[PDB]
């Protein structure tokens, strides 16, 4: 599976 | 599929792919039922789009489709499409 990005802040 | 799970976007995210499109905070996003059937989530896990992992749909907020990391966004409910 693609890796999910970390959500941002 | 007649039918659509429906998502509200809870942060931005920049798209980082071709196939990829951009989400803003309070944008709604609609998946096709038939999506989550093909995947193997539409027994109850389309509540929890974070743990799909990426999801593909349509933007009804910017008309624009496309795939969408499940986690930044949150289940609204269902709609006939």
């Amino acid at each position: 599976k693609r890796p999910l990005p970390p959500l941002p802040s | 599929s007649a039918e659509g799970y429906q998502y509200r976007a809870l942060y931005d995210y920049k798209k980082e792919r071709e196939e990829d499109i951009d989400l803003h905070l309070g944008d709604i996003l609609t998946v096709n039922k038939g999506s989550l059937v093909a995947l193997g989530f539409s027994d109850g896990q389309e509540a929890r789009p974070e743990e799909i992992g990426w999801l593909n749909g349509y933007n009804e907020t910017t008309g624009e489709r496309g795939d969408f990391p499940g986690t930044y966004v949150e289940y609204i409910g269902r709609k006939k499409i």
